[PDB]
């Protein structure tokens, strides 16, 4: 079904410096004119950005895998159609699904589906002397095909079946990003004829799709089309038969840009704010032509690099269980108090009962009690019927919060409550507990 | 200029929410219900004030 | 000294039932949990049974997978164990554990039971 | 090309409070006012005209880079 | 990609909980909103407020936390009539550690051992190394305190973007050239509205200098571009020679 065919060759890697490319319009408004200042996962004006050359024309076999790393700003220029999609997955087999874009003439399928896909994945054609023409019929790119997922059909887009010879290169540029379950995929088609492969004029992109799924993808590959030829037995050649291709990668840092909206409602041009300091400048005062002078940009500070505590290596633990061990409390009318101090004690011990049934706390909430510590740590404890468990709270009212046991209400602690009446009945009913019932 | 400027401050204030949900009041009406429609109104009223 | 009462522990036929039990009191009011090992003549101590103080959530070794049942009751704070079909392995003296926050397993005496069909 | 100005603060903290930024954070022209510690500006010993303020007697100006001096007080003369 | 008739979520009337959040309970379908989620999902009737913003215990810490910002409604209702299996329901789980409280609207799936204890044991459960998922066992004796309590949590999403989800509203034509607040598959246009030209590139939807002065109407049959104007609010003095000269 599928043969194994790897390489030993692997080519060096190359940089470059992107120049201006890389500016999309944030949201779907209109704004004519208008000098609007956008907060957005944009890529510096000029940042490093990674080259990559394909297959060379005896013959150079590779393929790379580059990190996705928040989106990826992508160009490429390419004309013989040897690029026909992608396969993203971080195992790509039947672990996990997988995701498979594909372009070709008749229409453009993305398919998120588990697929096992081979050591080296390939797609090639080839022509039928009965049939008189071309087919792809060598799926060699995955074996099997279960845990449907998601499939997608659309019409093919960004091909024009134009004829012509000389330096006709056509400049593809894409943004691909993927926040809150959802891939956002901006596009530029702008033919531009230049030597570098890079330009320099500006161009301001537009939004194409939305794909509403969520999935996280670490490594991808990009796969190729293989023509079958036809050679004498004297060539004695056969094996890998492909074009040649070359691209630019680059990510994106968030950031702020203060963006300039033509009266047809397309962008001119953009300025970064924290490239140079007049361009913070020209964002402070959104302009693009400073006068001479003194402006008074942002503000300055140094920041900390590490922290600092210390406390007595002491650390005696103080009777929190002597209050929470207690076998007999007193009553709710001459409840018991306990003094805490000159002590270390964690409250997380707390969580670890999950025995409590109310663990309601006032004026300090306990994710984090354990973090600050207190002048002074007082508990109190008595014993109530769980009806007016709720009323022993600030700013509360009832028999049991008026005439025995009454909250400030600037108080500023936790309430800890449970139910024992295994420890504290007996059949014929407990006398042991008397609570006041009035009082002037 | 200056003048301008001050007006152009003024006008800009309607889209800071103040605290409240929203910065424009048509969709906090159409969003909550009075009895905290006239709470969540009311921080844009101060703000505004 | 944590006092652990376990009960239960005797002789018993192969192939029979027991309800050993671990009762306990103190330990800072609060645990995680609480456990069952066993220890054969000539052999080591080893994991049983387990139950958290806080939930339901069960342990069970290999050994004892689907053949024993070990539940608490917090009110009575106490654990219990339903033992079927006692092989003749089982001969040991089981100790109830009681591991608490950032705390040991409490370790009992133990009790010795025996599987022979004397 | 600019000329950055920290507020009342030593030349030495500079560098630990984007080449670019870098660049202006290094500096190799560093000059020392009370005024803050300003860069990319070359210090000239004479004296000009008043063209862009800064405290204490300071001036900047373009002449094809940027100068700081201590602005005159116009042409002296005596009767 | 469809109209949401949510006065039926009344008209059932069997909730036990529906209380909303961020948005009015009653007139919701009056409104258009970017994208409707649906979480579903089953607990215990005890834990059914723990599904609410600002809610800390064992399902809101451990398996399901709702944002702050969290602007859609909390359903709830029995389910015992549908739910209940003799000898307890051994069906349902429901994670009982975790090695940190879970961001909001996270998923957390995986069943790795948990360690409890100080002991590590390599991903194998034993003494205080335990299986964190653990099963309900719906009693059908048991009473509220214990019921198979289903919970539909819908949240919403409001933006500027092209609302997918609308509410029924009505159908009649359109008017301009003086001013009206209207509707028309999901606008206001509190404004005069005009023939305007505003060339403006094939993908927006919205338009705004400052405030507002949207256009392109909301209709999927029908797009246009529709400027949003006051129309001439202003000012009223008056002129009185005085009134004890004339009036
Ligand atoms: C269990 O509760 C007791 C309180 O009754 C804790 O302290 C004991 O206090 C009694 C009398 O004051 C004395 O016997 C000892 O000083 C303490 N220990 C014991 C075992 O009684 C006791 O610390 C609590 N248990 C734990 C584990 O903290
Ligand atoms: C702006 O639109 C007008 C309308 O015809 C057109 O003439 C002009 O060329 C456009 N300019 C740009 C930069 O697109
Ligand atoms: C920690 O505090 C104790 C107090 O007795 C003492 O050993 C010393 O001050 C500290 N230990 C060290 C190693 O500094
Ligand atoms: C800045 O620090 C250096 C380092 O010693 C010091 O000599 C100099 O006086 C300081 N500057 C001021 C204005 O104090
Ligand atoms: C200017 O002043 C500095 C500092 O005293 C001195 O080193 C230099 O020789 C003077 N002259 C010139 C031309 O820089
Ligand atoms: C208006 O004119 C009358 C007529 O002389 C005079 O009495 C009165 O004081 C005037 N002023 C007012 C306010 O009526």
């Amino acid at each position: 079904q599928c043969v194994n065919l790897t390489t030993r060759t692997q080519l060096p890697p190359a940089y470059t410096n992107s120049f201006t490319r890389g500016v999309y319009y944030p949201d779907k408004v209109f704004r004519s004119s208008v000098l609007h200042s956008t907060q957005d996962l944009f890529l510096p004006f000029f940042s490093n950005v990674t080259w990559f050359h394909a297959i060379h024309v005896t013959k150079r076999f590779d393929n790379p895998v580059l990190p996705f790393n928040d989106g990826v700003y992508f160009a490429s220029t390419e004309k013989s159609n040897i690029i026909r999609g992608w396969i993203f997955g971080t195992t790509l087999d039947s672990k996990t699904q997988s995701l498979l874009i594909v372009n070709n003439a008749t229409n453009v399928v993305i398919k998120v589906c588990e697929f096992q896909f081979c050591n080296d994945p390939f797609l090639g054609v080839y022509y039928h002397k009965n049939n008189k023409s071309w087919m792809e019929s060598e799926f060699r790119v995955y074996s099997s095909a279960n845990n449907c997922t998601f499939e997608y059909v659309s019409q093919p887009f960004l091909m024009d079946l134009e004829g012509k010879q000389g330096n006709f290169k056509n400049l593809r540029e894409f943004v691909f990003k993927n926040i809150d379950g959802y891939f956002k995929i901006y596009s530029k088609h702008t033919p531009i004829n230049l030597v570098r492969d890079l330009p320099q004029g500006f161009s301001a992109l537009e939004p194409l799709v939305d794909l509403p799924i969520g999935i996280n993808i670490t490594r991808f590959q990009t796969l190729l089309a293989l023509h079958r030829s036809y050679l004498t037995p004297g060539d004695s050649s056969s094996g890998w038969t492909a074009g040649a291709a070359a691209y630019y990668v680059g990510y994106l840092q968030p950031r702020t840009f203060l963006l300039k909206y033509n009266e047809n409602g397309t962008i001119t041009d953009a300025v970064d704010c924290a490239l140079d300091p007049l361009s913070e400048t020209k964002c402070t005062l959104k302009s693009f032509t400073v006068e001479k002078g003194i402006y008074q940009t942002s503000n300055f500070r140094v920041q900390p690099t590490e922290s600092i505590v210390r406390f007595p290596n002491i650390t005696n633990l103080c009777p929190f269980g002597e209050v929470f061990n207690a076998t007999r409390f007193a009553s709710v009318y001459a409840w018991n108090r306990k003094r805490i101090s000159n002590c270390v004690a964690d409250y997380s011990v707390l969580y670890n009962s999950a025995s409590f049934s109310t663990f309601k706390c006032y004026g300090v909430s306990p994710t984090k009690l354990n973090d600050l510590c207190f002048t002074n740590v007082y508990a109190d404890s008595f014993v109530i019927r769980g009806d007016e468990v709720r009323q022993i709270a600030p700013g509360q009212t009832g028999k049991i919060a008026d005439y025995n046991y009454k909250l400030p209400d600037d108080f500023t602690g936790c309430v800890i409550a449970w139910n024992s009446n295994n420890l504290d009945s007996k059949v014929g009913g407990n006398y042991n507990y008397l609570y006041r019932l009035f009082r002037k | 200029n200056q003048n301008a400027q001050a007006l152009n401050t003024l006008v800009k204030q309607l889209s800071s929410n103040f605290g409240a949900i929203s910065s424009v009041l048509n969709d906090i009406l159409s969003r909550l219900d009075p009895p905290e429609a006239e709470v969540q109104i009311d921080r844009l009223i101060t703000g505004r004030l | 000294e944590v006092q652990l009462v376990e009960s239960g522990g005797g002789l018993v036929q192969p192939g029979g039932s027991l309800r050993l039990s671990c009762a306990a009191s103190g330990g800072t009011f609060s645990s995680i949990g609480m456990g069952w090992f066993r220890q054969a003549p000539g052999k080591e101590r080893e994991f049983v049974a387990a139950i958290s103080w806080d939930g339901g959530a069960t342990a069970y070794a290999d050994s004892v997978k689907g053949r024993f049942t070990i539940s608490a009751d917090n009110s009575k704070n106490t654990a219990y164990l339903q033992m079927n079909s006692l092989k003749p392995e089982d001969t040991a003296v089981y100790y109830c554990a009681k591991e608490d926050v950032g705390k040991p397993f409490d370790w009992g005496q133990g009790t010795l039971v025996t599987v022979s069909s004397g | 090309q600019v000329a950055v100005l920290y507020q009342d603060v030593n030349c030495t903290e500079v560098p630990v409070a984007t080449p670019t930024w870098r660049v202006y954070s290094t500096g190799s022209n560093v000059f020392q006012t009370r005024a803050g510690c300003l860069i990319g500006a070359e210090h000239v010993n004479n004296s000009y005209e008043c063209d862009i303020p800064i405290g204490a007697g300071i001036c900047a100006s373009y002449q094809q880079s940027i100068i700081a001096y201590t602005m005159s007080l116009g042409a002296e003369n005596s009767v | 990609n469809c109209v949401a008739d949510y006065s039926v979520l009344y008209n059932s009337a069997s909730f036990s909980t529906f209380k909303c959040y961020g948005v009015s309970p009653t007139k919701l379908n009056d409104l258009c909103f970017t994208n409707v989620y649906a979480d579903s999902f089953v607990i215990r009737g005890d834990e059914v407020r723990q599904i609410a913003p600002g809610q800390t215990g064992k399902i809101a810490d451990y398996n399901y936390k709702l944002p702050d910002d969290f602007t859609g409604c909390v359903i709830a209702w029995n389910s015992n009539n549908l739910d209940s299996k003799v000898g307890g329901n051994y069906n349902y789980l429901y994670r009982l550690f975790r090695k940190s409280n879970l961001k909001p609207f996270e998923r957390d799936i995986s069943t790795e051992i948990y360690q409890a204890g100080s002991t590590p044991c390599n991903g194998v459960e034993g003494f205080n190394c335990y299986f964190p998922l653990q099963s309900y066992g719906f009693q059908p004796t048991n009473g509220v305190g214990y019921q198979p309590y289903r919970v539909v949590v819908l949240s919403f999403e409001l933006l500027h973007a092209p609302a997918t989800v609308c509410g029924p509203k009505k159908s009649t034509n359109l008017v301009k050239n003086k001013c009206v607040n209207f509707n028309f598959n999901g606008l206001t246009g509190t404004g005069v509205l005009t023939e305007s030209n505003k060339k403006f590139l094939p993908f927006q939807q919205f338009g705004r200098d400052i405030a507002d002065t949207t256009d392109a109407v909301r209709d999927p049959q029908t797009l246009e571009i529709l400027d949003i104007t006051p129309c001439s609010f202003g000012g009223v003095s008056v002129i009185t020679p005085g009134t004890n000269t004339s009036n």
